[PDB]
C-alpha cells in the first residue's frame, strides 16, 4: 500500500511522515538518547580509570538539537540508534569481514599431480579424506611430524578449518561429509547445475584460518598460513620425506599456482597485502553474499543483500576505517540497508522494468539507460519532496545520491540483462540529481559521477573494464563514499534478474555457502541487526587466556 | 686434492671422507634387498617407476653440454628422484651434517645434497640412490647406534643417549637387542614396520667411535685446539669482509 | 682502454671465434648487441590471439575460474589474424619505415610484436611494450568485427585481464619476459626480474646459450643497479666474459674433462689447477701439510672460480639430467673450494648464501618452487650480484623432465614467440661477432 | 658462581645436568603434560561443537616420546610449558604488538606554523591544552563539530589517546600534565638531557588508536586514523571554516611532512602498508623498547630485553605468522628468552670484554671482532658439549647457532662501541660454530650469514647499511628466523654499553616512555611470563557488545 | 658531523664523521665523474653549485640505452660520490657505511 519505508519514519517521529515542519532544540540534546547517555557514563569512568580526559558532550558543539533517530534495518523489525549500526560497536560487522579475510580457495588439482607424476603415489576419495583429516588437525595450528612441537589452544582456533567441493558428485560422496561444502544440498537445483559443470572434476578446498590470527596480523597472512599446512599435512598424509624437492612444488601450487585469494594487493599509495577490502572486486562480494541460492525468486532481494553486505564492508570498514578513521562513515552506509528505503526505489524499478519490458528483455542500449534510469532517479527524488521526514532522514546529499542511483542503476540492469548499462544509468541519474536539486553529494562525491559516463564503455588501459571486474582499486573508485557498495549491487542486479548461480567467480559463490562459517552470509542484514543488539556472537576473543 | 686444513684426528677423518681415493672401511653387510626395503620408495621386484621416458627414446637438442657429460644410469632410464636421510648424534657419531654433504659431492655423480642439524639428505636417480645407499649403510658412513635413517621425525641429534646408547628415535626404527649386542632396523626410513628386520651390526665401542668421529668436542678434540683449522677460517672471514668493501 | 685485460672469444661447440679481445668489448655499456639484447627485451611482446578467441568466447575473463555469464562473444579473431595484425601494427608503428614487428604464428594463433624503439626513446620505462600492444590489437578486433559500444569492454577483458582493479594484467592474454615495475624488489632490477624458466624457453634448451642469456641480462642489471661502478666494475666485467661467455674456453674445458665420470669435486680440482697454472693465484703460506693460496687479482680468482661453478653445475645436473641439484651445487662447490684452497669464495660467500636460501626454498614447505621459477628480482636468489642465476639457467636447460612446473608449464607462449628472435635464443654468437667489431674501438 | 642456566635445567630433568644418558619412551607421551591434555580436550569439545574433526593427539607423530620441557622465562622465576608463550596463547606479545602497530608519531611544527602564518591566529600551551583536551574527545571516535553523528563506544577505545612532548621543559609544564610525557620523571639525568637536546622546542604528538581497530583492520589505518582526528580538533580547537583550504595544509602535515610511522611500507612479493613489524628497522625495535631508561647500569641486561622484544616480534609474529603461519616458530625465539642460556653467555663476554679491554675500549678493527667473537663462541658451544641438558633443551642447531651468535655480536660492540664490528663478530661466531659441529642451523639458516662477512662494511645499492638501519627488510635478512631479534639486540649493545639514550630515534624512545600503554615495555620478559601464566589484561575485547 | 642518517630526527650517537666534503667538493666531484663517465668524451655532466655545496650531475646517456628504466641516474650518481667521498679522506672499512647512509639513506630497509 504505503510506501515500504512508512513504518520507519513513522517510529523516528512524532509527526505524519507528510508533514512539514516539526520542533527543535527542546529535546534535551544528548539526554534524549539512551546510547549518548551510555557513552557520556562510559566517558567518565574511562577518563577516571586512566587519568585522561575522553568522551565529553560538552566538547564542540552539543550533539541532539534536533531528534536522534532510530534506524530499522531493512527487511528486519529491528529499530537502533545509529551507534549500533558503527563497525567499532557491532561484533557480527566486525566479523563479517574477519570471515572474508581469513578465506583462501586453495586448489588440489596441481597437488595431486605432483603426487601421481613426480612421486609416483596414488591418489584416491581415501587418501583425500585422510589429508583432510590431517589438515583440520593441522591448520588451526596443531603439529604432526617433529618431537617437541608447542602448539596452538584448539578452544582460541575452533573457527579454523578446511573444507572441499567438486563437481563430481561419485567423488564429493565418497568423502566424509564433514569435510564438504555439498553443492547439491546448498544451491537449488539449477544453480547447482551450473555451479558443478563449472567445477567439473576440480577440487577445491576453501581454507579459514583463525580470527585471533588474522586479528593479530593481515589479510596477507592467509594464503600463507594456509600454505605451510597445507604442506605439512601433504607430507604427513601421503608419506613424503618431511622435507624434500616436491616438498616445493606444493608450495608453489598453494601460495601461486592455484591460489585463489579474496581481494588482490594495492598500489603504493594505499599500500595492502592481500586479502584487504580494496583487492576484493565487486563481482567478488556479489558471490560472497549468499542471498543468491536462497532468494533467487526476489531478484531485489539478491541485489540489496549484496548492497549491503558492500556498503557496510566498504564505506564503513574500509573506506571509513583502513582508508581514514575516526568517526566514521556509518550513516553514509547505512542509508543503503536501513529504513527500506533503497527497497522501495528498487522495487518500484522492478516492476517498471518488469511492466514495460519484462526482466532481461529490454534492447541493451543507451535507449533503455535513457528511459529506466530517468524514470527511476525522478521516483525516488520525488518521495524525499512528497515526504519531508524521508528528507529528514536520509539528510545527507550523498546519502540520497547512493540511493536513488543505485536504484536506477540496478532497474537498468534488470532491463537489460547486463551490469555496463547498469553503470551507465547510475551515472545519468547523477547528473538528473544534480539538476533537479542543485546539488549531489559531498565535496568529492562526484569524481567518479563525473568521470563516469565516459568511462563506463571506455577500452584503455586503466579505463575500460566490465562492471564485474572492477572494485575499489579501480582509479575512479578508490576514493569516495556511498558508491563501491552499490555497485557491488549494480553487479549483481542483471545475474539476479537473469536466474544465474554467480556473479564473476563460480568457487568463491560456493566457498561461503558455508554453515561453519561464524557471520550467515544468507541473511546480512539480520545479521548486522543481531550485531547492533549485542546478541552476535564472534571468533577469536581471548577470554580463556586473560583473567576472570 | 687437500680438502681441508687442520692436524686432528677429526681433521684427518673429514679429509678421508671427502677423498674419493680413500677406501671408506665396510662395518655390516647388507642385502640388495634389504637396502630397497630401508629407502621404502617400492618393493623388492617392482620395476623403477619413471618420471619420463628414456633419453634414448627423447629428441633432446643439439648441445655440446649434453654431449660431453655422461648422464647416470638412472638418468637414461627416466627413474624418479628419491633420497635417503641421515641423523647423526652429537655423541661422537663417524659422520656429521656438513662432512656428508661435502663428501657426496667429491664422491658421486648427480647429486642433490642437503645440510640441517638434525638431518643430512641426498637426492638422486632411483636406482643410483640404490647404489649410493649400500656404501652409506655398509661402510663407516654409519653406527647403527649413534646414526639413523630417517626420512621424518629425525629429532635426536642433539638428545642424550638412551642406557644402551642408542640415540634418540621417536619413532624407534632400530632397535638395540640386548641378547646380541647387535642394532636391528625395524622399520623402513619413513617409519613403516619392515616385514623382516634387518641386521645392522654391533655399535661402534667408546674408543673406536674416537677414532672414526668428524665431530670436534671438548671431550674428544676441541675445534679451539686445532689452531690451524680455525686460523683458516678466521682467514676466510677477513678476506670476505674486505672484498665485500673494496678490490 | 680501462682495463688491460683482454679474453679469447669461443662459440657454444667450442671453437676459437676471436682472440685477444679487450674486456670492456663485452661490456652492456659498449657492446652494441647487448645493447640490442636488452632494447629488443623491453620492446617485445607475445599476443595470445587463440587465447583472446577463447576468452571471448566464453566470457571467461579477468582471472583464475572467472566468468561473467551472458557477456558471451563469438569472433572469428583466429580466422582473420591477419586483418587485425595488420590493423594493430599500423597503429603500434610511428613511421612507416621503422622498427616495428608484428609476425603472425602458428597459423595465425599467435603474434609477435616488437614495439618500434622511437617509442621508448620518449619513455621513462618499459611499460609501453605490452600497453601499447594491447590498445592496439583491442581496437583492432573491435574495428574487425564493429563491436558495439556496449561490448567492447569485453574485447579489453580478454586482452589485458582485471587491470586496473589489480595491479597487475591479471588473466591476459599477452606476455612478456619483463614484468611490470611495481614489482622490482628494488630500483634497477627490470632486468632482473625474468623467470629463469622464460630464458631457458627461449633459448630452447641450448645450455651454452641460456647461461649466455641469464648472464647478459643478470650483469646488465648490475650496471643500472650502480654495482658495477667504479671499484667492482672490472670484477663485473670478468664474471659476464668467464661464467657465461665461456671466455678462454674455460667453462668448455672443464665440463669435456669431468663429463664422462665427474663430480663438483673434480671439477674443484681441475679449476685449482688451472689457476695456478696460469698463475691466478699462488701458494702464499705453508700450513701443516695445508698449502694456503693467495692472490694479487681477487677479480680474476672470483672469475675462475666462477667459471668452475658453471662447468660444476653442467657437470652434476647434467649427470643427473634434473635441475634440483643445483641448489647444492652451488653451495658445495663454493664451500669446497673455501676449505681447498685458503680463498673466499664465488661473489665473496654470496653465491653460497643465496644457494643455503635457494636450497631451503626449493625442498621445503614455506615459498620458492622449482629452480625454474627463480630469477634475480626473487627474494631468496637476488643477493649474489649475477653470479648465481646462469647456473641455474643451465641447470634447468639439462633437465630431462623431472620438474613439475617446467618452461613447458610455465613459459609455453614465451617459447613461440621469443625463441623466434635470433638473438635472444643465440645471444652468444652476437655478442661475440660485436664485440669482434668493436675489439678495436676499446 | 653457577652457570645461570643450571636451575632451569634441574627443573627440567630428574638428571643432573652433565649427564650423558637419560629414559625415553617411558613417559606416556602427551600424556605427560598438564597443557596438551588440556588441549586435546579442548579439541574433543571443539570439533563436538562445530561437527568438523579439529585437535587430534593421534594424527602423524605421537609427541612426547622424550621429555615436553618447562622453559624460565628469562630474568623471571616463572616456569611454563612452551605452548604457553605462543603468541596465540599469550595475549601480552598479542598486546606489545598491538601498541607498536597503533601508535604514531606526529609533530605539531608545521601545523603550528599553518595557524599562525595562514589563519594568523596565535599558539599558546592554553590553545595547544584545549586542542588536546578536544583530540581526546575525538581520537577514540566522537564527535565535536556536526549534528546526528554516531560514535564509537567510549569502553571499548578506553586505550586510545595523545599526549605530546617536548624538550623545552618550562613549555612542557605549561601544557596540562594529564596530556604530557615527562622527560624528565621517565628517564635518568644523563639520558632526560640528551633526549631534551634532540627534541629541542619542537612539539611532537604520540598517537594511540584503537586496539579494537588495529585488530579489525591494520598497521596502515594507524597515521589515517590518527590524521582524520587530529584534523578534526584543529577546527575545532582553532575556530576554522568546518572544511576550508587551509585544512587541506594540516591533513599534508599530519599524514605525510611530520608523521613518523613505526614501520615502512614493503615490497610487493611480502605486500604491506606501514606499521607492520617487517617495515621496523632494528634502531626503532630498540628504542621502543624501554629497558634502557631503567637498567640503564647492566648494558647486559638492556641488550637482552630487546633481543626479546625483537626474538618475539620478528620472529613470532612477522615470520611465523604474517610471513608463514601454522604452529610457527615459539621455540626458535624463546631460545632467546628463556632459561638464562643467553643471559649466561652474554654475561660472560661483557666481563671478557670489560677485562681485557674495557667497556668500548677496544680497537674498533677486524683484531677485537677475532678476538671477542672467537672468544665468546667458543665459550658458548663449550657449554652445550659440558652439559649434555643443555644440548637438548635447544635441540635445534639454528637455536644454537642464534643464541651463540647473539652473545659473540653483543660482546664484540660491548668492547668496540660500534654495532657494525659487533654484527661482524656474529657472522664469524657463525663460520667457527659451522666447522666445530658440522652443522649450523636449518636448510636456509645461513643464506644471510654466508652473505653476511661481505656485506657487514659493503657500500653498495642494496648492500651497504649501518646495523642500526637494518631491519627485516634487508634483502639478505627477509625470509629467516632466528636472526632478526638478535640483531636488534647487537644494534642496542653499543649504545647500551656508551649509556646512551637511544639507538636510532629519541621520538621512538619517548613515545614509549608512557605509562598509560597497554603493554609495559620497561619489563618484557615479565610481561611475557605474565601472559604465559593467563593474568595479562589485553585492550580491544569485544565482551561489552557480545552476549554474557 | 652529526650522525643523522636515515630519515627524520634518525640519528646514531658514536657514528658521527668530521670530513670537510663542500671545502673538497671539486676534486670529490671529478672523482665521481669517472666513475659516472663511460668514456671521456660523452655527455656526462657534473657541475658545481653553491659553491659546492650543490651538485647537478647528468648521467651520461649511455647507460639508460641498455637500461630498463631511469633509476640508473641516483643509483649511479650515489655510488659514485660514496666512493668518491671514501677515497678522498681515506674513510675506513668501518666508517664507510655511515658515508653510503649520509647520501642514499634507509634504502634497502625502506
Ligand atoms: C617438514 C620440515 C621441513 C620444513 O619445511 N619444515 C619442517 C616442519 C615445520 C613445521 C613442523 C610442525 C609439524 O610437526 O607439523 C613448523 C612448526 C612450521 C609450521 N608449519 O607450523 C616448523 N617446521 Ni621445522 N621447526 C623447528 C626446528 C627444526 C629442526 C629440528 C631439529 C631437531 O633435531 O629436532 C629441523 C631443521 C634442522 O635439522 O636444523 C626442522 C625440520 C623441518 N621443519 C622438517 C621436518 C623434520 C622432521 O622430519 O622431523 N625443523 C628447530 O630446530 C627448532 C624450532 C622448530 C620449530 C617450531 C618452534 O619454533 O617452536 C619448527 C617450525
Ligand atoms: C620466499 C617468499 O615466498 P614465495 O616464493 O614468494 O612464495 C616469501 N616467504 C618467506 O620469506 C617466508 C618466511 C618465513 C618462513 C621461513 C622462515 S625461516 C613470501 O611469502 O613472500
Ligand atoms: O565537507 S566535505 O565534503 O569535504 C567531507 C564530507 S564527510
Ligand atoms: O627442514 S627445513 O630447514 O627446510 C625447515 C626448518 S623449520
Ligand atoms: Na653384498
Ligand atoms: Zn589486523
Amino acid at each position: 500500500a504505503d510506501k515500504l519505508f512508512i513504518n520507519a519514519l513513522k517510529k523516528k517521529f512524532e509527526e505524519s511522515p507528510e508533514e512539514k515542519k516539526t520542533t527543535f532544540y527542546t529535546l534535551g540534546g544528548w539526554k534524549q538518547s539512551e546510547r549518548k547517555t551510555e557513552f557520556v557514563n562510559a566517558g567518565k569512568e574511562v577518563a577516571a580509570k586512566r587519568g585522561i580526559p575522553q568522551y565529553n558532550p560538552d566538547i564542540g558543539t552539543p550533539l541532539g538539537q534536533r531528534v536522534l533517530m532510530p534506524y530499522q534495518v531493512s527487511t528486519t523489525d529491528t529499530y537502533v540508534e545509529g551507534d549500533d549500526l558503527h563497525f567499532v560497536n557491532n561484533a557480527a560487522m566486525q566479523q563479517m569481514w574477519d570471515d572474508i579475510r581469513r578465506t583462501v580457495i586453495v586448489g588440489l588439482n596441481h597437488a595431486h599431480a605432483v603426487i601421481e607424476k613426480r612421486l609416483g603415489k596414488e591418489v584416491t576419495p581415501e587418501t583425500i579424506t585422510h589429508y583432510l583429516e590431517t589438515v583440520n588437525h593441522a591448520m588451526p595450528g596443531a603439529a604432526v611430524v617433529q618431537e617437541h612441537m608447542v602448539e596452538t589452544h584448539p578452544a582460541l582456533v575452533a573457527d579454523s578449518y578446511v573444507k572441499v567441493f567438486t563437481g563430481n558428485d561419485e567423488i564429493a560422496d565418497e568423502i566424509d561429509p564433514a569435510f564438504v561444502i555439498d553443492i547439491n544440498k546448498q544451491f537449488p537445483e539449477d544453480q547447482a547445475e551450473t555451479l558443478k559443470a563449472e567445477v567439473g572434476d576440480g577440487i577445491w578446498q576453501v581454507v579459514r584460518i583463525p580470527t585471533i590470527v588474522s586479528r593479530t596480523c593481515d589479510g596477507a597472512t592467509t594464503s600463507r598460513w594456509s600454505a605451510m599446512q597445507i604442506g605439512m599435512s601433504m607430507i604427513s598424509a601421503y608419506k613424503q620425506a618431511a622435507g624434500e624437492a616436491a616438498t616445493g612444488d606444493f608450495a608453489y601450487a598453494a601460495k601461486h599456482a592455484e591460489v585463489i585469494h579474496m581481494g588482490t594487493y594495492l598500489p603504493v599509495r594505499r599500500a595492502r597485502g592481500e586479502n584487504e577490502p580494496g583487492g576484493v572486486p565487486f563481482g567478488y562480494l556479489a558471490d560472497i553474499c549468499q542471498s543468491s541460492r536462497v532468494n533467487y525468486e526476489d531478484p531485489v532481494r539478491v541485489s540489496l543483500d549484496v548492497v549491503a553486505t558492500g556498503a557496510m564492508l566498504y564505506d564503513q570498514i574500509w573506506l571509513g576505517s583502513y582508508m581514514s578513521g575516526g568517526v566514521g562513515f556509518t550513516q553514509y552506509a547505512t542509508a543503503a540497508y536501513t529504513d527500506n528505503i533503497l527497497d522501495d526505489f528498487t522495487y518500484f524499478g522492478k516492476e517498471y522494468v518488469e511492466d514495460k519490458y519484462g526482466l532481461c528483455e529490454a534492447p541493451n542500449n543507451m535507449d533503455t539507460v535513457l528511459d529506466v534510469a530517468t524514470e527511476v532517479t525522478f521516483y525516488g527524488l520525488e518521495q524525499y519532496e512528497e515526504y519531508p521526514a524521508l528528507l529528514e532522514d536520509q539528510f545527507g546529499g550523498s546519502q540520497r545520491a547512493a540511493v536513488v542511483a543505485a536504484a536506477a542503476g540496478c532497474s537498468t540492469a534488470f532491463a537489460t540483462g547486463n551490469a555496463q548499462t547498469g553503470l551507465s544509468g547510475w551515472y545519468l541519474s547523477m547528473y538528473l540529481h544534480k539538476e533537479q536539486h542543485s546539488r549531489l553529494g559531498f565535496y568529492g562525491y562526484d569524481l567518479q559521477d563525473q568521470c563516469g559516463a565516459s568511462n563506463v564503455f571506455s577500452i584503455r588501459g586503466d579505463e575500460g573494464l566490465p562492471l564485474e571486474l572492477r572494485g575499489p582499486n579501480y582509479p575512479n573508485y578508490a576514493m569516495n563514499v556511498g558508491h563501491q557498495g552499490e555497485y557491488a549491487g549494480i553487479s549483481q542486479a542483471p545475474h539476479a534478474a537473469r536466474g544465474d548461480a554467480f556473479v564473476f567467480n563460480p568457487l568463491v559463490k560456493i566457498a561461503f555457502a558455508d554453515d561453519n562459517l561464524v557471520f550467515d552470509f544468507t541473511n546480512v542484514r539480520g545479521e548486522f541487526a543481531k550485531g547492533a543488539l549485542r546478541e552476535f556472537e564472534p571468533a577469536g576473543e581471548r577470554a580463556l587466556i586473560t583473567p576472570a | 686434492a687437500q680438502y681441508y686444513p687442520g692436524t686432528t684426528k677429526v681433521a684427518q677423518n673429514r679429509r678421508n671422507f671427502c677423498n674419493p681415493e680413500y677406501e671408506l672401511e665396510k662395518l655390516r653387510e647388507i642385502s640388495d634387498e634389504d637396502v630397497v626395503k630401508i629407502l621404502g620408495h617400492r618393493a623388492p621386484g617392482e620395476e623403477y617407476p619413471s618420471v619420463h621416458p628414456p633419453l634414448e627414446e627423447m629428441d633432446e637438442p643439439e648441445d655440446a653440454i649434453r654431449e660431453m657429460v655422461e648422464p647416470i644410469d638412472g638418468a637414461k632410464a627416466g627413474d624418479r628422484v628419491r633420497y635417503i636421510q641421515f641423523t647423526d648424534s652429537m655423541y661422537f657419531a663417524p659422520a656429521q651434517p656438513y662432512v656428508r654433504s661435502r663428501a657426496y659431492l667429491c664422491r658421486y655423480r648427480g647429486a642433490d645434497a642437503g645440510t640441517l642439524s638434525g638431518r643430512q639428505i641426498i637426492e638422486t636417480r632411483e636406482r643410483d640412490l640404490e647404489k649410493i645407499s649400500k656404501e652409506l649403510l655398509e661402510t663407516e658412513f654409519f653406527d647403527p647406534a649413534r646414526s639413523g635413517v630417517r626420512g621424518k621425525s629425525v629429532h635426536g641429534h642433539s638428545l642424550r643417549l638412551d642406557e644402551d646408547g642408542m640415540m634418540f628415535d621417536m619413532l624407534r626404527r632400530q632397535i638395540y637387542n640386548k641378547d646380541t649386542g647387535r642394532v636391528e632396523m625395524v622399520k623402513n626410513q619413513i617409519g613403516d614396520e619392515l616385514d623382516e628386520p634387518v641386521d645392522l651390526g654391533e655399535p661402534l665401542d667408546e674408543e673406536t667411535l674416537m677414532e672414526k668421529t668428524t665431530i670436534y668436542r671438548v671431550d674428544g678434540e676441541a675445534y679451539r685446539d686445532d689452531v690451524e683449522a680455525v686460523e683458516i677460517m678466521q682467514r676466510i672471514h677477513v678476506l670476505r669482509s674486505q672484498g665485500g668493501f673494496n678490490l | 682502454a680501462k682495463f688491460e685485460d683482454k679474453v679469447d672469444l669461443y662459440d657454444d661447440r667450442g671453437n676459437l671465434v676471436e682472440e685477444q679481445v679487450p674486456l670492456e668489448a663485452l661490456s652492456p655499456l659498449r657492446n652494441p648487441a647487448i645493447k640490442s639484447i636488452v632494447q629488443g627485451i623491453k620492446r617485445t611482446v607475445a599476443v595470445n590471439l587463440e587465447g583472446i578467441e577463447n576468452a571471448l568466447k566464453t566470457a571467461k575473463v579477468g582471472g583464475p575460474a572467472c566468468k561473467i555469464m551472458g557477456r558471451e562473444l563469438d569472433l572469428d579473431i583466429v580466422g582473420n589474424a591477419e586483418s587485425i595484425a595488420a590493423a594493430a601494427k599500423e597503429m603500434i608503428q610511428v613511421t612507416e619505415d621503422d622498427d616495428t614487428n608484428v609476425e603472425l604464428l602458428g597459423g595465425g594463433k599467435r603474434a609477435l610484436v616488437q614495439v618500434p624503439s622511437a617509442r621508448f626513446d620518449v619513455a621513462a620505462e618499459y611499460s609501453a611494450a605490452p600497453l601499447v600492444t594491447a590498445t592496439a590489437f583491442v581496437q583492432a578486433i573491435i574495428n574487425e568485427f564493429d563491436v558495439s559500444m556496449y561490448d567492447a569492454n569485453m574485447v579489453k577483458a580478454a586482452v589485458l585481464g582485471r587491470y586496473p582493479q589489480s595491479v597487475e594484467y591479471m588473466g591476459a592474454n599477452i606476455a612478456t619476459m619483463l614484468d611490470i615495475p611495481q614489482k622490482l624488489e628494488g630500483p634497477g632490477y627490470a632486468l632482473r626480474n625474468i623467470m629463469v624458466n622464460h630464458v631457458v624457453a627461449a633459448t630452447l634448451k641450448n645450455t651454452l646459450q641460456a647461461a649466455a642469456l641469464s648472464t647478459i641480462l643478470e650483469q646488465t642489471a648490475m650496471f643500472e643497479m650502480g654495482d658495477a661502478v667504479g671499484a667492482f666494475e672490472r670484477m663485473h666485467l670478468l664474471g659476464l666474459a668467464y661464467q657465461g661467455m665461456n671466455a678462454d674456453n674455460l667453462v668448455f674445458d672443464l665440463v669435456k674433462a669431468n663429463g664422462k665420470e665427474g663430480t663438483v669435486g673434480s671439477v674443484i680440482a681441475d679449476l685449482v689447477e688451472r689457476a695456478l697454472e696460469d698463475g691466478v693465484i699462488k701458494v702464499e703460506k705453508e700450513l701443516t701439510d695445508y698449502k694456503v693460496y693467495g692472490t694479487d687479482d681477487l677479480a680474476m680468482w672470483n672469475a675462475y672460480a666462477a667459471a668452475g661453478l658453471m662447468a660444476a653445475t653442467m657437470v652434476n645436473q647434467g649427470a643427473a639430467r634434473a635441475a634440483q641439484g643445483v641448489s647444492s651445487t652451488l653451495l658445495y662447490y663454493n664451500d669446497l673450494i673455501e676449505f681447498e684452497t685458503g680463498l673466499p669464495s664465488v661473489d665473496f660467500g654470496k653465491v653460497e648464501g643465496t644457494a643455503v636460501g635457494f636450497s631451503f626454498f626449493s625442498h621445503s614447505i614455506y615459498g620458492g618452487g622449482g629452480p625454474g621459477i627463480f630469477n634475480g628480482n626473487h627474494i631468496v636468489t637476488r643477493h649474489s650480484k649475477g653470479f648465481a642465476i646462469p647456473c641455474v639457467a643451465a641447470a634447468m636447460a639439462l633437465d630431462a623432465g623431472t620438474q613439475m612446473f617446467s618452461p613447458e608449464a610455465t613459459s609455453g607462449l614465451i617459447k613461440e614467440v621469443f625463441s623466434q628472435v635470433d638473438e635472444f635464443r643465440e645471444p652468444l654468437k652476437y655478442v661475440v661477432e660485436a664485440a669482434a667489431e668493436i675489439k678495436n674501438e676499446i
